[PDB]
């Protein structure tokens, strides 16, 4: 689709393997913000959500957190707080024709600018003065949606570029798409270093006579801690101590 | 008709486990003792922040939405043949629903069919936050007729929905075989502090704006204070209106001759 | 206003690997996308790969994995497949057709056919019909119209031709569609209509001419002993 | 990929009304950064490639007169013919471009009803000077029944007749807008002479029963 309706696909109860996307050069940008590109196969996330759409090379930077201007404004905004991967690649071939491909648009004439992950499919007349201009077009009315040419001989910054963002949902909700890897059986009453889907420590492991809700998946404690979680694939509530330490 | 909700709306909101402990947390919540609207068969009843709705199986499903005219997705949550169906379609509904209420069921995004959740008051809260349409529900039983009882519960999540739609009024529903009593409020961005239990049972919570002992409970963060004077927050009196002050500069300077300057 | 000329063609055994070559005219052929649309004889429509205009991208249908090839000429204005391995259901015309790039990305509906070759797949001798007669000589008893006819069996491949004591008899020419024999063999009877009362007025002849070994054989249709 | 299904297929329908022919693949698809359904309409006259009708399964191009109409959204989709005319027995088409793999409609092959008729049997022998061949063809010939749904079989003795019992039918014949068909025995003489009468029956909604022509062997 094109900037002006970004496409938004909801993923989830995978097992992506993000190495296979890391280690294929056909992309020109493939850059992560809030994670590694390298440790996407160790992490858990509850959903994610992939936006794709086609651009012009010159504005692949707009894709960015801040970086504010004119598609990053007006079509497309990335929060600040943003957490997931930029991948762009330039498909002029895809997208190029020897007339021109003139069937991809974008967004101009907003009132304002957009908010982050805001999406405008609006296409009304707009307002340069004050008339009230129903349908037309003259000296101050302009139709806000204007298209690319794409020419295969055009330059860099011009041709078609095909863009998609993934964006995590690290919230330790339950997860659903989580990278490969090998569970393992668990192992109580010694000191061990766990991975329970992402969440990440060392400790004692033992069986809790605490009853999680239904819906919890983890407790916590008075420091930003893990003190019991809920197993995988046994639906079972464990507690998790320190194990021992000292002066000497 | 109103009522004042008592010690109603408060709901889990974070889904991590806690006991014995008292937590602080800012989140949308219906203040305690506020007037909810009573209807005993809804006008367009906004759901302009967050709805708290209380009711007491002679009454099925909601109709949420902005417009509710076919230009926006309109979600609706009903039960048939003890199943509860959600939708998220492109509905034209009729001005008066009752199984006529689900005409025009054109254009859809999500549809979904799960286990039914239903005298008694059954107690829900529904907001829309991140793209996510979020409800929490409890059933308890109930022998009120005029009031929205007195008493304490805490409404765990039961839903939430991956929606993403621009949500601004609903209705409820009663379907063919005045009304029943229901009760609607409005969640307000306030602050609770809420008392998790040993066994992690949310059993309390003081909200730090009802009145000045609470605020003092919110401070010390506990339910009991002694004999004494705290010191709690700041008074300060706000701005009344905006004043802007410029000279009478009148001309534009020519940009344009720098910035259309032939020969640099 | 374009022509399309295939090259190749013809009955193959399964296990051989060809090609055929789609001459085109009309039109500037390296800015087309190319497509292979086989029509099967009494199937249909089944799209079958497609090339960029450059040529620079290929797409190939889902149970043709592990099959084809295709590739593009563009000095002589040709669209090359070269197909292996086929198998006794690959029988079928497959078209050639020129793209118009009207759609966002680089495909989209197709305007323009060109009429592509007969690609025969079997395992056997190209056998040529023999031409029997059909007059029961006491079952004709309608009176007014009795189809009476001829036999072409065992043909292949299908190109036949009939005509009726070289095409006298224009009304009720009832030409069949093959009527496989279970050892995948041709046939097929083609009658005329004939009052019972001329049976012998006109010697029928029927003349087939089997495009692919030219058999040339002529049978007569009379009324018989029988 | 993208599987989909076209209904009607067997449009049966006189001349000059309207019909309908819808689709319905599994994949919804359309695009709305150009509101355009990628998706068109062709027909074929038997013998041609076939014939472009609508793209965008909604607009209408050059050469197309107002007996086709395209449209649809979502996932459905409607050609509709608004008056039937002589030339229209041919099979319509649905055809996705969407993406790749293209998938193209079952087909539709109309024509214009015609009333019931009535069927026509002739039978002959294995042709004498044939026998030969190694094959003994006995010939059942039928003409102008319509609608062909109606049974046609050969009985060798009271056996049912097949493999060895082969049949072939035409398309809508012109003549007369209604079917024919051509159905022989194959036989080896030593299974030739191991019966005694040979017998091809027709049955139509025209006929209650079964009609048989048949003969009883060496005359
Ligand atoms: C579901 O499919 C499309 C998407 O909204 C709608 O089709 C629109 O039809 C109107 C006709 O008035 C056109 O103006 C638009 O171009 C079409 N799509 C848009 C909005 O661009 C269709 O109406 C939707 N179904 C319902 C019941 O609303
Ligand atoms: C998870 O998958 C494995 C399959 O090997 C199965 O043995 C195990 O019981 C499953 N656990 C749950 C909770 O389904
Ligand atoms: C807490 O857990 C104990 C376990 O026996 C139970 O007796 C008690 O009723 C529980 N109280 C609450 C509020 O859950
Ligand atoms: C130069 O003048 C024209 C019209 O006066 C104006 O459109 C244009 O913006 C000016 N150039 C710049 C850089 O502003």
């Amino acid at each position: 689709a094109s900037v002006y309706a970004w496409n938004r696909k909801r993923i989830s109860n995978c097992v992506a393997d993000y190495s296979v996307l890391y280690n294929s050069a056909s992309f020109s940008t493939f850059k992560c913000y809030g994670v590694s590109p390298t440790k996407l196969n160790d992490l858990c996330f509850t959903n994610v959500y992939a936006d794709s759409f086609v651009i012009r090379g010159d504005e692949v930077r707009q894709i960015a957190p801040g970086q504010t201007g004119k598609i990053a404004d007006y079509n497309y905004k990335l929060p600040d707080d943003f957490t997931g991967c930029v991948i762009a690649w330039n498909s002029n071939n895809l997208d190029s024709k020897v007339g021109g491909n003139y069937n991809y648009l974008y967004r101009l004439f907003r009132k304002s600018n957009l908010k982050p992950f805001e999406r405008d499919i609006s296409t009304e007349i707009y307002q340069a003065g004050s008339t009230p201009c129903n349908g037309v077009e003259g000296f101050n009315c302009y139709f806000p949606l204007q298209s690319y040419g794409f020419q295969p001989t055009n330059g860099v910054g011009y041709q078609p570029y095909r863009v998609v963002v993934l964006s995590f949902e690290l919230l330790h909700a339950p997860a659903t798409v989580c990278g490969p890897k090998k569970s393992t059986n668990l192992v109580k009453n010694k000191c061990v270093n766990f991975n329970f889907n992402g969440l990440t420590g060392t400790g004692v492991l033992t069986e809790s006579n605490k009853k999680f809700l239904p819906f919890q998946q983890f407790g916590r404690d008075i420091a930003d801690t893990t003190d019991a979680v809920r197993d995988p694939q046994t639906l079972e509530i464990l507690d998790i101590t320190p194990c021992s330490f000292g002066g000497v | 008709a109103y009522t004042n909700s008592f010690t109603r709306g408060v709901y889990y909101p974070d889904k991590v486990f806690r006991s014995s402990v008292l937590h602080s947390t800012q989140d949308l919540f219906l203040p305690f003792f506020s007037n909810v609207t009573w209807f005993h068969d809804n006008p367009v009843l906004p759901f302009n922040d967050g709805v708290y709705f209380a009711s007491t199986n002679i009454i099925r499903g909601w109709i949420f939405g902005t417009t509710l005219d076919s230009k926006t997705q309109s979600l609706l949550i009903v039960n048939n043949a003890t199943n509860v169906v959600i939708k998220v379609c492109e509905f034209q509904f009729c001005n008066d629903p009752f199984f006529r209420v689900y005409s025009s069921a054109n254009n859809c995004t999500f549809e979904y069919v799960s286990q039914p959740f239903l005298k008694n008051l059954r107690e829900f809260v529904f907001k829309n936050i991140d793209g996510y349409f979020k409800i929490y529900s409890k059933h308890t039983p109930i022998n009120l007729v005029r009031d929205l009882p007195q008493g304490f519960s805490a409404l765990e999540p039961l839903v939430d929905l991956p929606i993403g739609i621009n949500i601004t009024r609903f209705q409820t529903l009663l379907a063919l075989h005045g009304a029943a009593a229901y009760y609607v409020g409005y969640l307000q961005p306030r602050t609770f502090l809420l008392k998790y239990n040993e066994n992690g049972t949310i059993t309390d919570a003081v909200d730090c704006a009802l009145d000045p002992l609470s605020e003092t409970k919110c401070t010390l963060k506990s339910f009991t204070v002694e004999k004494g004077i705290y010191q709690t927050s700041n008074f300060r009196v706000q701005p009344t209106e905006s004043i802007v002050r410029f000279p009478n500069i009148t001309n534009l300077c020519p940009f344009g001759e720098v910035f259309n300057a032939t020969r640099f | 206003e374009v022509q399309l000329v295939e090259s190749g063609g013809g009955v193959v055994q399964p296990g051989r690997s060809l090609r055929l070559s789609c001459a085109a005219s009309g039109f500037t052929f390296s800015s087309y996308p190319m497509h292979w649309v086989r029509q099967a004889p009494g199937k249909g429509l089944e799209w079958v790969a497609v090339i960029s205009y450059d040529g620079s991208n290929k797409y190939y249908a889902d149970s043709v994995k592990g099959r084809f090839t295709i590739s593009r000429d563009n000095s002589k204005n040709t669209l090359y497949l070269q197909m292996n391995s086929l198998r006794a259901e690959d029988t079928a015309v497959y078209y050639c057709a020129r793209d118009t790039e009207d759609c966002s990305s680089t495909t989209c509906y197709v305007d323009y056919w060109g009429q592509g070759t007969l690609v025969t797949v079997s395992s056997a001798s190209t056998k040529g019909p023999s031409v029997f007669p059909l007059a029961p000589s006491s079952k004709s008893t309608s009176g007014g119209t009795a189809a009476l006819g001829c036999l072409v069996k065992d043909y292949f491949p299908e190109p036949v031709t009939v005509s009726w004591n070289s095409g006298a008899l224009t009304s009720g020419v009832h030409t069949f569609p093959a009527v496989l024999q279970s050892s995948g063999l041709y046939s097929l009877s083609s009658v005329v209509t004939v009052p019972s009362s001329s049976l012998g007025t006109q010697t029928y002849i029927c003349n087939v001419n089997h495009k692919p070994s030219n058999t040339k054989v002529d049978k007569k249709v009379e009324p018989k002993s029988c | 990929d993208i599987v989909m299904t076209q209904s009607p297929d067997s449009l049966a329908v006189s001349l000059g009304e309207r019909a309908t022919i819808n689709c319905k693949s599994s994949q919804s698809v359309l695009y709305r950064s150009n509101n355009k359904n990628y998706l068109a309409w062709y027909q074929q006259k038997p013998g041609q490639p076939p014939k472009l009708l609508i793209y965008w399964a909604s607009t209408r191009e050059s050469g197309v007169p107002d007996r086709f109409s395209g449209s649809g959204s979502g996932t459905d989709f409607t050609l509709t013919i608004s008056s039937l005319q002589a030339e229209d027995v041919a099979v319509y088409y649905c055809h996705q471009y969407y993406s790749t793999p293209f998938t193209f409609g079952g087909g539709t092959k109309v024509d214009i009803k015609r009333t019931v008729a009535a069927p026509s049997v002739f039978i002959f022998p294995p042709s004498d000077e044939q026998l030969k061949s190694g094959t003994a063809s006995v010939v059942c010939l039928l003409n102008n029944f319509y609608p062909r749904e109606a049974k046609v079989q050969w009985k060798v003795d009271n056996a049912l007749q097949s493999g060895n019992s082969q049949e072939s039918v035409t398309e809508q014949d012109s003549k007369d807008s209604t079917y024919s068909l051509s159905s022989t025995l194959t036989l080896s003489k030593a299974d030739y002479e191991k019966h005694k009468v040979y017998a091809c029956e027709v049955t139509h909604q025209g006929l209650s029963s079964p009609v048989t022509k048949s003969f009883n062997r060496g005359e």
